[PDB]
């Protein structure tokens, strides 16, 4: 069902987007591990950059994860899952630190999450 | 046993050592002079196909090497040189031939300096 | 593991890709700087020798730059790489440069360090020394004006009495694989160039006045000479490394490839056994 | 077959190229425009779902590849361009159309460069 | 018997911290295998050093091995061998040349070896 | 069979001369794939001019390839080669076009295909 068609122009565009983003991550990695990460151009740096955080917001706050984290859970809307990606991925975002993706919902969350760390 | 229990020293050393020397920035003295000795034995040990080498001959050829006389005749000469050795001591050097094979020991060391001594004036360089 | 080591096989390839593509770049700035250095040996001649004659010839030593004084305290300029992943070119000048003032230093005060190149800076913020004046990020074809405002700085610290006897320290080239660590004195200028052969010159500018002009114009002169020798030998430096490098990559690619070659015959006789161990017993 | 001779070599030098070289810009003339074509060539060769093209037009856009019209335009918007190319050969470039699929075989170098040329003024 | 209680513990905290720094030069196997030695910085080189002596160290001449090479055996004591690594392990032999650790017996052989040398 | 004893010696010396010459041209390749001629030493500029004609007189015109072209074709014994490439090796025959060692058999045919040319 990732078509055009059966889910929106927009949807797509930023799906495959995302796509080519974790696979240039993929291969980058070998580069970085062994000859370093200083070594490399500024749109390589970029592109490690925004896919860690992609990255990391793929990860998310279960109900059934109230047993295994603490943290109660949440539930986000297909429309909210879009503008995010897409902030993201246009780097608006890029200035609050890499810690404040793992297990949240919605982008919202994220900003006040990194106020506690104190950014 | 005398002669050659310390050739493995100069080989096993000089193969490895031209590993790191040529990648190698720098090389202090003594592994310049360690690289000279191992290059003749190289070309020491080099041989053609269907000529062997009578044992008595063998011992004085790697005595010169391993007695640092050998040191002096350039890496392609060394090969014409033990062609020349060899004949040398055929027409010449015979009480040093006769010893060997008849007691299975060196000679006079003596003796075999100065003949080596003697060898090393007749011979001529590229 | 088959897998495993079909992703190693696959890793190095690409890694042995990059660094056949360094070698060629740094291949190309070398040859850029050797022409570079080649053109100021003429500009560097002329104005040195000049110079020296007229300082050395039919006159006594009357310039603080020329005359020698006890030493009250002294600085050393050491220039190395910004970038890094070249080999032991900074490591081999920091070795003389730490150990020169280690094996003959009893004061932090009594030395300053001016320094050219990140990886020195850091060195230098490692450990624990003091900088004076620390530039960083020059361009990869080095120009006379980038170092003329801080050679004014430098030559402005010595002239004034801050320091009252300073070295250089730099890579010089020499070969394609041969570079030496070398340790200049930049001044006082205790000694001097001859050509032995000179002109009548002018006496009307006033003999301190006309210096003025020329010890500050040879102080330039001799650290710009010190950055021609300094990146020539440092581009040399990366080519030296990337081709070992390469040639260690494309080495381990033989001998991984073999050991995946023998995994997948292993395997694939295992399956076999197995097959027709069952269908024996059935 | 004349028209494709030159993109299958092009393609391969793009190849052992750019898997080394994309990283280095500040450098030799000659490797920066070779690694130009590779990438438009990938470009010109992608293509949507579900929507054939008649070879008459196929030929006519590698010759452009080929000759290098293209170098002008950026890699980006190749993939729009190439759909717009269509619209001018359509409305204007009848000829040049009729003669490929009756002949089989091009028509005459002048009057190919001229309609290409003429669009390339019209493109902006 | 490697236990606190059975070799007691000078010989515990000595062996556990020999192990330490030999498996740090394994993960550094796979680096200095194509870079070499210019990518490692601070800590990296110090370890790098005191494994190469400390891996020479643990190499002996046997009374068994006269039938091969001409050397003299030795027999290292128990007390002997546990001190010998400290001084290793502390930096106070650092200056001395790697192949004057080799086919050894007690730790002085070392300085021997060495002056023999002079490097 | 490349040995002194299958072939003889100057068979053998002449094969192994051709190896050395070329070998080091394809260093000089990748030298000259990122930088231009005049850059090499004189030493291996003069290893780039006789490789690069002994790569075109390995090349031979067939007989078989008549049909296709309307050039004839030729056959060399082993002797006639071994004399052909001994003579390039010494460079006796240096002064003479790129193009005229082309699809070519024995060496005195360069000498009148070079005269075609002019």
């Amino acid at each position: 069902a990732l078509a055009p068609e059966i889910v929106g122009e927009e949807h797509y565009q930023v799906a495959r987007k995302v796509q080519q983003t974790l696979q240039r991550y993929k291969e980058l990695q070998d580069i970085i591990a062994i000859l370093g990460m200083d070594e490399l151009s500024d749109e390589d740096k970029l592109v490690v950059h925004r896919a860690r955080r992609i990255q990391f917001f793929l990860s998310q706050n279960f109900h059934v994860a109230e047993q295994f984290t603490g943290q109660p859970g949440s539930y986000v809307p297909v429309k909210e899952t879009v503008r995010g990606f897409k902030e993201i991925l246009e780097g608006k975002y890029d200035h609050l630190p890499e810690d404040a993706f793992r297990l949240v919902g919605r982008i919202e969350e994220v900003v006040e999450k990194a106020k506690a760390m104190g950014v | 046993k005398k002669v050659a229990g310390t050739l493995r020293l100069d080989l096993a050393a000089y193969r490895e050592l031209e590993a790191f020397a040529q990648f190698g920035s720098d090389l202090d003295k003594a592994t310049q002079a360690k690289l000279a000795r191992g290059a003749r034995t190289v070309e020491v040990l080099k041989q053609d196909l269907h000529q062997p080498i009578p044992v008595e001959k063998q011992v004085l050829i790697i005595y010169a090497l391993t007695r640092g006389f050998l040191d002096d005749i350039p890496v392609e000469d060394v090969r014409r040189f033990e062609k020349e050795f060899y004949l040398f001591l055929d027409q010449n050097g015979q009480h040093l031939l006769e010893h060997i094979r008849t007691t299975k020991d060196l000679p006079n060391e003596d003796d075999l300096n100065k003949a080596i001594e003697a060898f090393k004036k007749t011979f001529v360089v590229s | 593991s088959l897998r495993d080591i079909k992703t190693r096989i696959n890793a190095t390839k690409k890694t042995s890709q990059i660094t056949k593509a360094m070698e060629m770049v740094s291949t190309s700035k070398l040859n850029r700087a050797e022409q570079n250095a080649k053109s100021f040996v003429p500009y560097m001649e002329k104005i040195q020798e000049v110079v020296a004659n007229v300082a050395l010839g039919a006159g006594g030593a009357s310039h603080p730059m020329l005359v020698s004084r006890p030493v009250k305290k002294t600085g050393y300029l050491v220039i190395t790489s910004d970038r890094g992943l070249a080999g032991a070119y900074n490591s081999n000048v920091l070795r003389l440069v730490y150990q020169t003032i280690q094996k003959r230093h009893a004061c932090p005060d009594e030395y300053a360090i001016i320094v050219i190149g990140r990886v020195g800076l850091s060195f230098f913020r490692k450990r624990n020394m003091p900088v004076i004046l620390d530039i960083t990020r020059l361009p990869d074809q080095p120009s006379f004006a980038d170092i003329k405002e801080i050679a004014r700085k430098t030559v402005g610290l010595f002239a004034d009495g801050t320091f009252d006897e300073l070295y250089m320290y730099y890579n010089h080239y020499v070969s394609a694989i041969q570079q030496e660590v070398t340790e200049r004195k930049l001044l006082p200028l205790t000694d001097l160039a001859e050509n032995k052969q000179r002109t009548v010159y002018e006496f009307e500018p006033s003999q301190e006045e006309c210096l003025d002009v020329l010890l500050p114009q040879y102080a330039e002169s001799l650290i710009y000479g010190a950055l021609l020798d300094a990146k020539a030998s440092e581009h040399a430096a990366r080519m030296t490394a990337m081709k070992n490098a390469t040639d260690n990559a494309n080495e381990l690619i033989r001998t991984l490839t073999l050991s995946y070659n023998r995994a997948r015959q292993a395997a694939i006789t295992q399956e076999i056994t197995e097959i027709v161990a069952g269908a024996n017993a059935l």
